[PDB]
């Protein structure tokens, strides 16, 4: 009958050991990027597909609608998808050519500076520092323009080669296109109402925003305001944020613009950066103090694989290596985090991010093979962020000692807080739910190539509320300068886990039982609100994420209300603050072009 | 009875036995010094049953039997009695009324090389489970379905398996070497006797 439960069961315990030689592979190149350690990451590649198409074809034998056992169904059903099997020899090499080439592009472009032509400068290092410190509309705007001009347009004819057969693979997984192949991640099969079909997502996304947009829109105005007194002529009073003149290299988090933009400037320091300075920090003790953290509620410490492994500081080897922040899990008890962490409080929390990516994995390493994921991408990055939500009240960063101990609390501090909160929060939420709509709609063919870029730049200017300083023609693919978007990674998570995290805190906070503002609430030393979080990141992706949200919140879907209410102070402040404002923004004014 | 027993050489072997063919040694006519067994010290495993590692030295048997063999970090647990998993259910099994004392010492940076070594092996599949002290050397293919066999083909399936051992695996699927010693009392003279008796 079940024979199913043994071929799985030869089926882990193979895949785990092919996996494992991948990711190793894999994390080698991202570690130290030559010629060579290339053609090993596609060489172990190949192994990995060429064995997953014969256990895919192997599984699509033993029906589905014959297995009762929910778990073996959910199992199964993951293994009769058959991922990167669907594409085939040539087809399989050209895309991960076409990947690697995307990805050693982004990460070791160099682009230079008019003023002193000789100084040629990366981004995962350098290129951002400019990004998060200079207020010159000149330098930030040709760093902006010189990053889009230097590698958008090396990339664009690789992102067309790469929809035309990243969609070839979704098709023949029975999908519309990719689009529909990433949505796939929200499909769950249970019980009563606890089912989703992906094409809710959309849906439910749309909803949320709405309810979302208000806030947003208040925040984009004061915002503006604040940048018109650094920037005059360059902005106007009515109309959109220039996209090179925000926290970073794209518009994606406004956490730099705190300073610009700290409500009562006169008041202890959300940003907690010059106390590191001062306080010799490194990479080692921001991770220590992220162990820390993660124990006090209850967690494993992290592994000595962990310690001994992974990558923290940028290598001064002569390697080039990709910088971005990421989690591993190499499938073995085998976890790392590869992450160039520079001593700021911006990497103090993206370091509790990313631990809460390896501690997830740690966590639902009890379940088989084909069941060790989150319960959807959200999920996976949310649980990074609900620690990071309690890192970062100021009533914690006073027990580190990194903020001052004296008390100056107020509503005054709290209004700082909520900004600094809002600006990386609620300021991500249009960018990110604007940029997964771009490719979704690229994927469903609903943009010819020859208006790629005009309809990137519009759905800019209407939805996020942002316009671009230089035109640009479809020559630039400036959508594919994000991580995300070059190293194919899918973006709609970075939406969901914003709102889930939200309700997971509150609930959280009702375990600890603290009273009063979701925002002053702190879950460090509290072992209930640790265990409650374990027993569902225990699940991983084995029952469906609904019930698993059911499980610690009490919903089954998404819910903006936890979010709003957690803003709800600086909702009101922001409102004043604009009650002689437009809140809106035109796509009608340029910044001359 | 002044020679001293051969604990050591147990222990101390450059390979160990896979599991599912797991060695024994028989300890016969000597004094048993449980000493030299620290010269591996470095234990995550040392459960006695039936005596005391604080007893050991003192042990007066007929017969002591030490069986050796390589396994999961994980699986340590079920060299155990009364347990369950494939360790115990296909390749090592101990009586419930067992005397003796499993240790387990981790032993990566012998028995991993960074290309996988694929030269230890378990059995994962069996058509029932093995009784205690049984072992089990078949490479006859398993036979899942009610439908007929062929090599490693479908419903058919290869019956041991290889742990790909390397350095950076996490702890619980390194490499640790497993000794359970066995202590027999029969109804003869006891010849295998401690120092301190
Ligand atoms: C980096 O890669 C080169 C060639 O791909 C390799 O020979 C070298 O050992 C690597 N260096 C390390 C491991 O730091
Ligand atoms: C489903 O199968 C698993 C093993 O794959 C087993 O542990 C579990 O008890 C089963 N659940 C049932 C029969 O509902
Ligand atoms: C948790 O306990 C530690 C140990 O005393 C303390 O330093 C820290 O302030 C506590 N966390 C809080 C109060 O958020
Ligand atoms: C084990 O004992 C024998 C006794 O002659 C010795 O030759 C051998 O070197 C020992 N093993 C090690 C690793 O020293
Ligand atoms: C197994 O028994 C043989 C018998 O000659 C012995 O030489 C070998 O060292 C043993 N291996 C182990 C320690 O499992
Ligand atoms: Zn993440």
């Amino acid at each position: 009958e079940e024979l199913a439960k043994t071929f799985l069961d030869k089926f882990n315990q193979e895949a785990e050991d092919l996996d494992h030689q991948r990711s190793l592979a894999a994390w080698n190149y991202n570690t130290n990027i030559t010629k060579e350690n290339t053609e090993k990451m596609n060489e172990a590649e190949a192994k990995w597909s060429a064995f997953y198409e014969e256990q895919s074809k192997l599984a699509k034998d033993y029906p589905l609608q014959e297995i009762q056992n929910f778990t073996l169904k959910r199992q199964l059903q993951a293994l009769q998808q058959s991922g990167s099997s669907a594409l085939s020899a040539n087809k399989r090499e050209q895309l991960n050519t076409i990947l690697n080439t995307m990805s050693t592009i982004y990460s070791t472009g160099k682009v230079c500076n008019p003023k002193k032509p000789q100084e040629c400068l990366l981004l995962e290092p350098g290129l951002d520092e400019i990004m998060a410190n200079s207020t010159d509309y000149s330098e930030r705007l040709w760093v902006w323009e010189g990053w889009r001009s230097e590698v958008g347009k090396q990339l664009r004819p690789l992102y067309e080669e790469y929809v035309v057969l990243k969609n070839e693979m979704a098709r023949a997984n029975n999908y519309e296109d990719y689009g529909d192949y990433w949505r796939g991640d929200y499909e769950a099969e249970g019980a009563d109402g606890y089912g989703y079909n992906r094409n809710q997502l959309i849906e439910d996304v749309e909803r949320t925003f709405a309810e979302i947009k208000p806030l947003y829109e208040h925040l984009h105005a004061y915002v503006r305001a604040k940048l018109m007194n650094t920037y005059p002529s360059y902005i106007s009073p009515t109309g959109c944020l220039p996209a090179h003149l925000l926290g970073d290299m794209w518009g994606r988090f406004w956490t730099n613009l705190y300073s610009l933009t700290v409500p009562f400037p006169e008041k202890p320091n959300i940003d907690v950066t010059d106390a590191m300075i001062n306080q010799n920090w490194n990479a080692v003790r921001i991770f220590k103090e992220a162990e820390k953290f993660f124990v006090s509620v209850g967690l494993p410490n992290m592994t000595q694989g962990f310690w001994e492994n992974s990558m923290l500081t940028e290598p001064t080897d002569g390697r080039k290596v990709v910088c971005h922040p990421t989690a591993w899990d190499l499938q073995k008890g085998d976890f790392r985090i590869k992450m160039c962490t520079k001593v700021t409080m911006d990497n103090f929390l993206t370091a509790h991010h990313e631990m809460g990516h390896i501690q997830y994995d740690m966590a639902y390493a009890m379940q088989p093979y084909l069941l060790r994921n989150g319960a959807n991408e959200g999920f996976h990055e949310a649980v990074g962020e609900i620690m990071s939500l309690s890192a970062s009240t100021p009533k914690h960063l006073k027990s580190i000692g990194l903020l001052p101990s004296d008390f100056r609390e107020d509503n005054e501090t709290e209004i700082n807080f909520l900004l600094k909160q809002a600006l990386t929060i609620v300021g991500t939420l249009p960018f990110t739910y604007m940029l997964e709509k771009w490719r979704w709609m690229v994927f469903k063919g609903e943009i010819p190539k020859d208006q790629w870029m005009k309809k990137w730049w519009e759905m800019k200017r209407e939805i996020v509320g942002v316009m671009e300083p230089v035109p640009h023609d479809e020559t630039y693919c400036d959508p594919a300068a994000l991580y995300h978007v070059s190293n194919d990674f899918s973006f709609i998570r970075y939406y969901t886990r914003t709102i889930y995290q939200f309700q997971f805190q509150e609930a959280l906070c009702q375990a600890a039982k603290h009273e009063g503002p979701l925002h002053k609430c702190d879950i460090s030393n509290s072992t209930e609100a640790g265990q409650k979080l374990l027993n569902m990141l225990r699940l991983g992706k084995s029952k469906p994420w609904t019930l698993a949200l059911e499980n610690v919140v009490g919903a089954r879907n998404m819910d903006v209300r936890p979010l709003l209410n957690y803003f709800e102070p600086l909702f009101g402040w922001l409102k004043d603050q604009n009650r002689n404002s437009f809140v809106g923004w035109n796509t009608d004014w340029s910044p001359y072009t | 009875p002044t020679n001293l027993c051969p604990f050591h050489e147990v222990f101390n072997a450059t390979r160990f036995a896979s599991v599912y063919a797991w060695n024994r040694t028989r300890i016969s006519n000597c004094v048993a010094d449980y000493s030299v067994l620290y010269n591996f010290a470095p234990f995550f495993a040392f459960k006695c049953y039936g005596v005391s590692p604080t007893k050991l030295n003192d042990l007066c048997f007929t017969n002591v039997y030490a069986d050796s063999f390589v396994i999961k970090g994980n699986e340590v647990s079920q060299i155990a009695p009364g347990q369950t998993g494939n360790i115990a259910d296909y390749n090592y099994k101990l009586p419930d009324d067992f005397t003796g004392c499993v240790i387990a010492w981790n032993s990566n940076k012998l028995d991993s090389k960074h290309s996988g070594n694929y030269d230890y092996w378990y059995r994962s599949f069996r058509k029932s489970k093995l009784k205690p002290f049984e072992r089990d050397i078949s490479t006859e293919i398993y036979q899942a379905g009610n439908k007929p066999c062929k090599g490693k083909g479908p419903n058919c399936y290869f019956p041991l398996q290889s742990y790909g051992f390397r350095p950076t695996y996490g702890v619980g699927h390194q490499p640790y070497r497993v000794v359970v010693l066995s202590f027999e009392l029969l109804h003869a003279p006891a010849t295998v006797c401690g120092p301190h008796h």
